[PDB]
RNA sequence: GUUGCC
């Protein structure tokens, strides 16, 4: 147990994920949200107010969630699995306490419930928060469960971590066209959202925005920011002994055409043609109205009085504008990673709470004042009687916020939706996949490929071997594994920090030699103008170090322009790196054996300062350093661990290095859809359709991601023996034979489990809803519907099903809309039946029945279906690097090889992949695959790595086998051997979805639409397959002139229509009804739909008059 | 989720050597390679039957309906 | 042109319309309810 | 639903087949088949606000909702019956939901409802006598006090124990 | 016989009809039904 | 009617 920090920095990785673990971004903003973001919010409501009778109030000193302040117990609570099954939310309320003016004098009152909140998993508001697998064994809750997600009144859903262009800076932009632009927009927290551009028309600099009336040229808006003296315009845009001057000249005489000359007449320039929002007060000054013109604009900076700061920050994002038109080299893109901020769960309900907790005190407020507009009911009132009919409120609009995913705000008016999905319970990692992804805003650009491509600086930020095809290619990405999103701190300490650091003010400094020195930017806006950096930002990170700042604090440092900038805004995205100071690193392994002994966890490293976070713009200055082995001097920031790339779903790819890159997307998408095990109460679960797997293996070779998430202790798929050779013709690309034996000992029996439901309604005039049955025929009950019903009407659990044979009887009332009739003369009998039938292609079973109420006291009833399978040829198998294969055909026992020892190969490849595919990784899984079980040791398969080829064939040579695993074989059919070898050996095999018998799909003479009478689209709608346009255009070119008319016409849409000689227009059964005479009807047939045609453009006022000759003498 | 009664591939039972290969190890700590050539699967298709078996009904069990 | 009775251009200009038959409207029931959740063409004939 | 030959009455759609036909058990001809699926204005207004006020209470009280919707159509009849007019809106729809809590046979007592708007008990059960003989309900359940007992007891704090305690 | 049980109580309750939804010797709303005597016949394979 | 996926 001699340890070293060569190869041993890999046991300080479970170290980060024990106490900071997968669900990092979920729960961590929602435990931020309802213990801190709550006081926030009702001190900026407080105090709601009445104009009538003045002197009443109320105003609110604090919000709970959770637990009372009587009791101080720990709460009361239904459990979430028995929530999840009973269509209920998982919730618990909303306490406050408020004051108020009741009459004679004011009293206080605790514990007023406003509403339900739902409260996901795991978080630490829930009653599953630090269990230990014995409370959680009473709630029958898997402790494997990742956790974060919603169950919201049954189906289980999450929000996504969406993401968005960076607010609150700027960009530039490049067109040719048009002329070139740079955005900047903002958002103050309160109802604005304003965006700001400048725009190059014609070589002249311009200025335009969405709340004034038109445009307004830029040496005004710089005048009416105090810097009037024409020479300062120029020194701060362009400096000097450049082009600069020679771009920027026109703009200036532009003010001698106005005539304006000073900080007076520059602001009624601008509000003379402001576009006029009404306050309906409007006591404009021509003044007033110019100075909050130039306030409520680029509301990152505000101001007191001297404009100065704002001043140059528009000279700044000037210069940037003539920078790009010296050459089209500056200029940036929007999809740098840079500009991009991920922001989570909690502080995005948040928004949606502020729309919802204003409409709850001001219709409480109407409701108020229309009591209080009483002359006699002025003294005793109380106003608390009458806030449980505004308390739902909040309740019906979080959970509707929450099942269909689109959220109206109105501070903003803006309709996200999408915003949230069902998560995918078929695997178990495909419930933690969808756990991690991103998903984009989708801005309508789908012609540029530019967001659709990777960029490179995406190395261990968030995953690159991970993203979806189809119909997003490049829009869905995917967390990296050692991966966490920062949050905003303060930004008021640093900058008085930083003036402790020796850098000076603004209001100092005249622009001679900003442009001569460099520029601090905090946020985006220049503070500072430091010079000589180096000194400065190398003592900036040694405070880091030690912690008295926070550590999500970036010190990017450009130097194509003369600025270096700062970051505190959080939702960004970050790793960490160990610190490397010189020639050695600061590994020091006499720490990492402290870590193992298990005293100092991963969060002490970074407080003695040997960790700190990177995001991707301190990636830039940064020379980071793959391994100990390759130290320069002058080099930083070693990797902490190289396989880190890869996001927790796709790190169960063995030898992923090897293999082609394309190759292991195409099985991202598939592991996902893996039937294996759920959870440990698997058979406990009433959800909706659920695949289960009856023998299920853990994988062979392993890997370091798998063993992190748990993935072995219940897998997907087995292992069977593959034998790679063609065999029968029936494997010419990609399909695979499997014998008749394996699957018969048991070889991926799958097991399918169905949910359905009906609700026992209540009507309006006291009629309930029965479950009576069982009628009988010539001395017996059971006919042949009725094998299965039961003595309650509950069909009984046990026994099998078929077409036909209902299995829960339903009957209900005729008089469901009539008016109650207040006696009692006929209510004996007027139950029609609506039993519930089991369609389907095969017989199944019912697994097991249950019975409870709802929300509202409503009997519910839901009995699940069950059903297995053989694996019959037509399923689809995969093999874990992403080679499909539809079972080509099933052969008995004795056609196979075999070798020596009397090994039949379970499953048979041919060869065709290995070279056009270049998938090596599945060679190399068969030579470590080979060599584990006979060793008996699982072996170690990682990414970037892994168990070493050289050392793995020794072990298989001192057995017997041959060195490369290409043993020899017999042939099963004629007995003698084969003229070549074989390669040979166990590969892990996992069973996939789309299993055959829920997809053969037939149609005879079935349903047709109500309005066109063609076939209904959809297998549950019972089918019928849409001839396309481009199928019309294949026929045509074959000369083919009778079957496409019949395919068209006869056997589809066959009409029969009568149709007028003279004024040629339809008539029904026997007339013509425009010319009362119905003697010229001559009898055609048309498609229905070439006579609904002819009756809805008669509907506007253009008529089709139709015109008929006869076929014969031609 | 138990263990399967027969071999995959060459079709012998293994079903009385899974609780004695568990036997084989809290006594006898012994290599888990050599373990089971003591106990006398000798073949190559019936290893790996017992190697990666997850035993799933020992978490299964204590979420009964009955206490 | 003339030789028809339609001929003259006055009749480019709506004074009477027509009411298409109730197949190309038809009243769909969506069986949550038992009142029809009617389709959006009729009740833009109805304001009229 | 009467059959061209045998003039049977009884038809069985069989479904085993994708054809969803109609046919009789008798003789065998088929009778339609490719089956067709399809996939006062102040009188208004002074509902609408009714319908929001019954939504009101029934928040406050925890009604659940199939009482609500009953309750509406004693209103309706009652509106036809020139019985709302001159007394209070706030008080009329409180023994009109107050009937429909009975016959629900539910656990709400009357003065629950006296209590929120903050008048009299005996103002609220005058109008709800010279209500119930007006419109001739004859059929009424009796207030049986059992009911109330087993609500009783979640709000009384009580032990863990509150099966045996009722 | 052998009617409903409850979820974690296991109680054996036979409900009279239209009458209830909970169980006794619990506070629980979930019941549960109890698995039928009649014989079942399945193939082997 | 609207989304998700192959
Ligand atoms: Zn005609
Ligand atoms: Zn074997
Ligand atoms: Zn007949
Ligand atoms: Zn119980």
């Amino acid at each position: 147990d001699e340890i070293n920090t060569a190869q041993d920095k890999w046991h300080l990785l479970p170290a980060f994920l024990k106490v900071k673990g997968l669900v990092k971004q979920h729960l961590d903003s929602f435990n931020y949200f309802v213990d801190t973001d709550l006081k926030k919010i009702i001190k900026a409501n407080q105090l709601i107010l009445s104009d009538v009778d003045p002197e009443f109030y109320l105003k609110y000193v604090d919000i709970r969630v959770g637990k009372k302040s009587s009791s101080s117990t720990k709460d009361y609570l239904t459990p979430p699995h028995e929530c999840r099954l009973r269509d209920m939310t998982y919730s618990a309320p909303i306490y406050v306490d408020i004051e108020y003016t009741r009459g004679r004098n004011i009293i206080m009152h605790k514990d007023v419930e406003i509403g339900r909140m739902p409260i996901m998993l795991r978080s630490n508001k829930c009653i599953l928060y630090d269990a230990d697998e014995s409370k959680m064994a009473k709630l029958n809750e898997c402790p494997l469960d990742p956790g974060g997600y919603f169950i919201v009144n049954g189906t289980e859903k999450v929000i996504l971590v969406q993401e968005q262009l960076s607010k609150n800076r700027i960009i530039v932009e490049a067109d040719e066209k048009k002329g070139i632009v740079q955005a900047s927009v903002t958002s103050s927290t309160h109802e604005r959202k304003s965006k700001t551009y400048v725009i190059t028309k014609n070589g002249k600099i311009y200025l335009k925005h969405n709340s004034i009336a038109e445009e307004i040229p830029i040496a005004i808006v710089l005048k009416a920011c105090g810097i009037l003296s024409d020479l300062e315009i120029m020194q701060l845009v362009c400096g000097n002994d450049s082009s600069y001057q020679d771009i920027f000249a026109v703009n200036l005489e532009e003010s001698s055409k106005l005539d304006i000359y000073t900080q007076q007449q520059a602001l009624e320039y601008i509000g003379a043609k402001v576009k006029t929002m009404r306050r309906q007060k409007l006591t404009i000054l021509q003044e007033g109205i110019e100075a909050i013109a130039t306030t409520v604009i680029a509301h990152l900076t505000v101001e007191a009085l001297d404009f100065r700061e704002k001043a140059l920050y528009i000279a700044m994002m000037t210069r940037r504008v003539v920078m790009a038109m010296y050459n089209p080299k500056m200029i940036d893109d929007r999809d740098y990673v840079g500009n991009k901020r991920l922001e989570l769960a909690g502080q995005l309900i948040s928004l949606l709470f502020e729309d919802l907790f204003k409409k709850f005190n001001n219709d409480f407020k109407l409701s108020i004042d229309k009591v209080l507009k009483k002359p006699n009911r002025a003294m005793e009132y109380d106003a608390l009687l009458s806030i449980n009919v505004h308390s739902n409120n909040i309740t019906s609009g979080l959970n509707r916020a929450i099942s269909t995913g689109n959220w109206s705000l109105k501070r903003f008016k803006m309709e996200r939706a999408g915003v949230t999905h069902v998560l995918s319970r078929l695997s178990y990692i495909s419930a933690l996949g969808m756990m991690t992804r991103i998903s984009s805003q989708f801005e309508k650009s789908r012609k540029v490929s530019g967001p659709r491509a990777l960029q490179p600086s995406q190395f261990g930020m968030l995953c690159t071997a991970d993203t979806p095809e189809g119909e997003a290619c490049g829009l869905v990405k995917n967390l990296a594994l050692m991966t966490h999103i920062t949050t905003d701190d303060e930004e008021e300490p640093i900058k008085k920090l930083c003036y402790v650091l020796g850098v000076e003010d603004i209001t100092l400094i005249d622009s001679a030699s900003l442009h001569l020195n460099y520029g601090v930017y905090l946020n985006g806006t220049l503070i500072g103008s430091i010079r000589f950096p180096t000194k400065f930002v190398t003592q900036f990170r040694h405070l880091r170090r030690t912690g008295k700042v926070s550590e999500f604090i970036s010190i990017y440092s450009n130097s194509h322009q003369m600025a270096v900038h700062i970051a505190t805004d959080g939702g960004r995205i970050c790793r960490p790196l160990i610190i490397v100071s010189d020639g050695q690193s600061r590994v020091k392994d006499i720490h990492l054996r402290k870590l193992l002994d298990g005293e100092l966890d991963f969060d002490d490293f970074l407080k003695l300062g040997l960790v700190e976070y990177l995001d991707v713009n301190e990636e830039n200055d940064s020379y980071i350093a793959l391994y100990e082995k390759d130290i320069v001097p002058s080099m930083t920031h070693l990797e902490i661990e190289p396989f880190t790339i890869l996001g927790a779903v796709a790190g169960l790819i063995p030898y992923p290095h090897h293999n082609q890159s394309p190759r292991n997307t195409y099985q991202c998408a598939m592991g996902k859809q893996a039937i294996g095990a759920i959870a440990y109460n698997q058979f406990k679960r009433i959800d909706t359709l659920l695949y289960l797997m009856t023998y299920p293996q853990q994988p062979m070779v392993k890997t370091k991601t798998i063993e992190l998430i748990d993935y072995d202790k219940l897998p997907a798929g087995q292992n069977a023996t593959v034998a790679v050779m063609s065999y029968s013709g029936y494997d010419i690309e990609d399909a695979l034979v499997l014998n008749k034996s394996s699957i018969d000992r048991g070889f991926g029996r799958c097991e399918t489990r169905r949910k359905t439901t009906t609700v026992l309604k209540r009507y309006a005039n006291h009629t309930q809803d029965i479950i009576g049955g069982m009628r009988v025929d010539e001395n017996g009950d059971p006919i042949w519907q009725h094998q299965s019903l039961g003595p309650d009407g509950l069909g009984e659990v046990g026994m099998k099903v078929q077409s036909g044979q209902i299995y829960i009887n339903k009957s209900v009332p005729t008089n469901s809309a009539d008016a109650p009739n207040p006696n009692n003369v006929n209510v004996q009998t007027q139950y029609r039946e609506a039993p519930v039938i089991y369609r389907g292609p095969e017989p199944s079973h019912i697994d097991q029945v249950m019975m409870s109420v709802s929300d509202n006291d409503q009997a519910l009833i839901k009995v699940l279906l069950r059903q297995n399978r053989r694996p019959e040829l037509g399923d689809k198998f995969s093999s874990r690097h992403g080679q499909k294969g539809v079972c080509g055909i099933i052969v008995k026992q004795e056609d196979m090889p075999f070798n020596d020892q009397g090994i039949v190969p379970d499953i048979i490849m041919n060869p065709h992949g290995f070279p056009s595919r270049m998938t090596v990784g599945k060679m190399i899984e068969l030579i470590s695959g080979k060599a584990g079980v006979l060793n008996g040791t699982l072996e170690y398969g990682t990414c970037f790595g892994g168990s070493k080829l050289e050392d793995m064939s020794k072990i298989l040579v001192d057995q017997g086998f041959n060195y490369s695993g290409k043993d020899m074989l017999y042939s099963g059919i004629t007995g003698e051997c084969l003229q070549a070898y074989i390669f040979f050996g166990p590969i892990y095999y996992q069973k996939l979805k789309h299993m055959v018998l829920d997809k053969m799909h037939a149609r005879a003479r079935g349903p047709r639409a109500v309005l066109t009478r063609q076939p209904t689209e959809g297998r549950s709608r019972d089918g019928g397959l849409r001839l396309g346009e481009m199928e019309r255009d294949c026929v045509i070119a074959y000369g083919a002139s009778q079957l496409l008319l019949e395919r068209l016409m006869i056997s589809s849409d066959a009409f029969e229509v009568d149709v007028c000689d003279k004024c040629g227009l339809m008539g029904y059964s026997g007339w013509c009804t425009t010319c009362k005479s119905a003697e010229n009807i001559i009898k055609m047939t048309i498609p229905y739909a070439a006579k609904l045609l002819f009756q809805e453009l008669l509907s506007m006022n253009i008529a089709p008059r139709l015109r008929l000759e006869d076929i014969f003498q031609q | 989720m138990i263990v399967p009664v027969r071999c995959f591939s060459c079709g012998k039972v293994v079903g009385d050597k899974w609780e004695s290969y568990l036997n084989l190890l809290q006594e006898d700590e012994l290599d888990e390679g050599t373990a089971l050539s003591r106990l006398g699967l000798k073949r190559y298709c019936c290893r790996r039957m017992i190697l990666t078996h997850v035993d799933l009904i020992e978490k299964f069990l204590r979420y009964n309906p009955l206490e | 042109d003339a030789t028809v009775p339609s001929g003259r251009p006055e009749t480019y200009i709506w004074r009477y319309l027509p009411a298409p038959p109730v197949c190309i409207r038809p009243s769909v029931m969506m069986q949550d309810s038992p009142a029809s959740n009617e389709d959006d063409l009729t009740v833009k004939l109805t304001e009229i | 639903p009467v059959c061209k030959n045998c003039h049977g009455t009884e038809f069985e759609r069989d479904l085993s087949n994708a054809n969803n036909d109609l046919v009789c058990k008798a003789c065998g001809v088929v009778s339609e088949d490719n089956p067709i699926v399809s996939e006062l204005e102040s009188r208004e207004a002074t509902l609408n606000n009714a319908r929001r006020k019954l939504r009101a209470v029934s928040y406050a009280l925890h009604i659940p909702e199939y009482i609500t919707d009953a309750a509406f159509q004693w209103y309706k009849l009652a509106l036809a019956n020139n019985f709302v007019q001159g007394r209070r809106s706030q008080n009329v729809i409180a023994s009109c939901l107050y009937v429909a809590c009975r016959k629900e046979k539910t656990h709400h007592m009357l003065i629950d409802f006296s209590s929120r708007l903050q008048v009299s008990v005996y103002s609220i059960g005058a109008t709800f006598l010279k209500m119930v003989k007006k419109l001739h309900i004859t059929e009424l359940p009796l207030a049986d006090p059992s009911l109330f007992i087993q609500h009783f007891a979640e709000k009384l704090d009580l032990a863990d124990k509150k099966i045996k305690v009722v | 016989t052998l009617k409903y049980i409850c979820a974690e109580c296991s109680s054996k309750l036979s409900l009279s009809r239209t009458d209830a939804v909970r169980c006794k010797d619990c506070g629980h709303r979930i019941l549960l039904k109890a698995r039928t005597k009649r014989l079942v016949q399945f193939e082997a394979r």
